[PDB]
């Protein structure tokens, strides 16, 4: 009986490790992608100006 | 037990999702140095 | 004796500590759908973002073959 | 009655303003990639 | 004991349902990320392409 659960419990540790790099991973993902978002706001932001600058002249 | 099979499937569909995420981390890693 | 008593605490030692490790485990997966979900939306917004742009870019090229082949 | 080179000294003073703007957006947009590329090889050696 | 097993394999069921849910975000981004590369790409070469169109144009008419 105790070293079945004794192995057992090994595994549940192996999954622990696992399961919390994963979740790591996921978080600096989310935060690695999100820092990213805003360079593209500006990016967006940035041609937009072009945009009508070149419209403009046009007219 | 049982449970162990139960268990030993769990470890092994989270080492898959591990190495998609990781996948996922070099291509949002690429999407960044474009950026 | 203390010797049946230990080993058997021992027992349930072991055992509420795997219980409390599947309650973490729970938690770590429900944060990681958080983040999961926040992501996806992050990045379907930027989507229609750099759509925005690219139509942008198509805009300006359309403007330069009509500013050049009209006010010539 | 006229008093104006405080017109003058109040513009170059705007100017200095502006020239040490341009200063923060290049000196603070070098040190922003700076601590981007840490945070990426970070990330890179951490995995 | 057996009201610990119930607990913890009914954790343990949980979990794994939920990861089913991971695997399925996972693959989500992967195909979103690939797609807004693509676009990255496209949008540097646009942009590289119209800079080079306007400083011809530009020169040229003033």
């Amino acid at each position: 009986a105790l070293s079945e659960i004794e192995t057992r419990h090994s595994e549940i540790i192996k999954l622990e490790n696992s399961i919390r790099e994963l979740h790591d991973m996921f978080m600096d993902m989310a935060m690695l992608v999100e820092s990213q978002g805003e360079m593209i706001d500006r990016i967006e932001y940035n041609v937009e100006h072009a945009v009508d600058y070149v419209e403009r002249a046009v007219s | 037990l049982g449970s162990n099979r139960r268990l030993q499937q769990t470890q092994a569909q989270v080492d898959e999702v591990v190495d998609i995420m990781r996948v996922n981390v070099d291509k949002v890693l690429e999407r960044d140095q474009k950026l | 004796r203390n010797e049946l008593e230990e080993m058997q605490r021992r027992a349930d030692q072991l055992a509420d500590e795997s219980l409390e490790s599947t309650r973490r485990m729970l938690q770590l997966v429900e944060e990681s759908k958080d983040a999961g979900i926040r992501t996806l939306v992050m990045l379907d917004e930027q989507g229609e973002q750099l759509d925005r742009v690219e139509e942008g870019m198509n805009h300006i090229n359309q403007d330069m073959k009509e500013a050049e082949k009209n006010l010539k | 009655g006229s008093k104006l080179p405080d017109a003058a000294k109040k513009m170059e003073e705007a100017q200095e303003a502006l020239r040490q703007a341009e200063e923060e957006r290049k000196a603070k947009y070098a040190k922003m990639e700076a601590e981007r590329e840490a945070v990426r090889q970070g990330i890179r050696d951490k995995y | 004991g057996s009201a610990r097993e119930n607990e913890m394999d009914e954790n343990l069921e949980q979990v794994s349902g939920i990861i089913g849910n991971l695997r399925h975000m996972a693959l989500d981004m992967g195909n979103e990320i690939d797609t807004q590369n693509r676009q990255i790409d496209r949008i540097m070469e646009k942009a590289d392409s119209n800079k080079t169109r306007i400083d011809e144009a530009n020169q040229r008419a003033t």
